[PDB]
């Protein structure tokens, strides 16, 4: 999903915001990787 | 020369705080956030 760099604390394991409350809950009892990842304008432009 | 303020037999609103404020980042141990909007502790200090 879409989330700016500036609130990357948010989804950080136990934050009290509104994001990891009632938006996406992350589930931690199996092997996960959380990546935040900004994809350039030129390359997003090229794939639609 | 940074104020501190020590609040004792109180009670607290969370979204009235944070609907004011962009955290950026937070790091902790012994305690997290979701805690603090939980849980009722003995005293809070607070230096900013
Ligand atoms: C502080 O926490 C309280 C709850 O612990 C939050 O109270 C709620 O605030 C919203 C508005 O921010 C209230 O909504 C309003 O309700 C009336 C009811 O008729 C409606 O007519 C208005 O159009 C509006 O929707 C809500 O009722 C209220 N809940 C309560 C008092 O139990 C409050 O938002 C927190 N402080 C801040 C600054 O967010
Ligand atoms: C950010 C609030 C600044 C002032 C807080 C001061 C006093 C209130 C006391 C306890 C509330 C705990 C703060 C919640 C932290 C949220 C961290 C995040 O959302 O990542
Ligand atoms: C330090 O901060 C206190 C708290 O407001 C203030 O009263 C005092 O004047 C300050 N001292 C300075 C700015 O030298």
């Amino acid at each position: 999903f879409a989330l700016p760099l500036s609130m990357k604390s948010t989804l950080a394991i136990g934050s009290a915001e509104a994001i990891s409350m009632f938006n996406y809950n992350q589930d931690y009892s199996n092997p996960t990787c959380r990546i935040h990842a900004t994809i350039n304008s030129n390359v997003s432009s090229s794939l639609n | 020369n940074y104020s501190r303020r020590v609040f004792t037999n109180c009670n607290y609103n969370l979204t009235k705080l944070l609907s004011l404020v962009e955290v950026d980042e937070f790091v902790c141990d012994k305690t997290t956030p979701e805690s603090l909007a939980t849980g009722c502790y003995s005293s809070l200090v607070v230096d900013w």
